[PDB]
């Protein structure tokens, strides 16, 4: 999961 | 927005859609390319091809369970492109590049037409 | 094999499937979550959720055009997860995390359940 | 396009  | 994003989600979705295709689960159209038949999901075809997007947004054609392609289309070229739609991988070879490019132009798959043009230019 | 791969293909496919959902094109099921209704594509739901995969592989349920979820399921939680299925982005907030995690457990969306568990653990 |  990432900060888009 | 303040959303988080799962990097592999789109790839995992496509892998599962290809597993449904393998297993003939919820396929809803047969594409006929002369003597050959290919089963697929209309939504995946529309998401990948400008031609299928136009076909299945038509109020009459959206309801057909069989679509016959132009007799000039090569079944192997179509097969390679259908596999690309469901996997992101294109089996481009010296022996098939002309048929693949012609099929991608007909199906309106601009990124494929682009890599075919580049590979052909490199051999000239 | 000796295939080439287009990096953005899976993401572009998912973006187009979400555009079809927006435009209500070829949606083939309504998911009912108490008083709310959500239109979607069965194949996308199956590709993202272990529960929908089991539902639409059942020889009787595969033919239903309406699926009613358990009355304990929160419509906002479902909406957030449906948006995640079609975009890879999860709108996880302090005010919705419990409903989102409960919905993802029910729908069998293991990566979502994983990030919810991690975000909850961090606040404890 | 890349070599996967
Ligand atoms: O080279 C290409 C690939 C391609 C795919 C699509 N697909 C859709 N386009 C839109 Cl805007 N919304 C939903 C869709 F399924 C249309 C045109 C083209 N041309
Ligand atoms: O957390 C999750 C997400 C999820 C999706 C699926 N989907 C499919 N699985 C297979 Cl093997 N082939 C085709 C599919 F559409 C099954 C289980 C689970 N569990
Ligand atoms: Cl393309
Ligand atoms: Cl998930």
């Amino acid at each position: 999961w990432v900060i888009p | 927005d303040s959303c988080i994003q799962f990097t592999r989600h789109a790839s995992d979705v496509l892998l599962n859609l290809n597993r449904l295709r393998s297993r003939d689960i919820l396929t809803d159209v047969v594409i006929v390319v002369s003597r050959e038949q290919f089963r697929a999901h209309k939504t995946v075809l529309m998401a990948c091809s400008g031609l299928f997007y136009s076909i299945f947004t038509d109020q009459l054609k959206c309801n057909l369970s069989v679509i016959n392609l132009d007799p000039e289309i090569n079944p192997e070229g179509f097969c390679i492109l259908l596999d690309f739609m469901y996997t992101s991988r294109l089996n481009l070879r010296e022996g098939n590049i002309m048929a693949v490019m012609a099929t991608a132009m007909y199906l309106q798959m601009e990124h494929v037409v682009d890599t075919c043009r580049k590979f052909i230019k490199a051999s000239e």
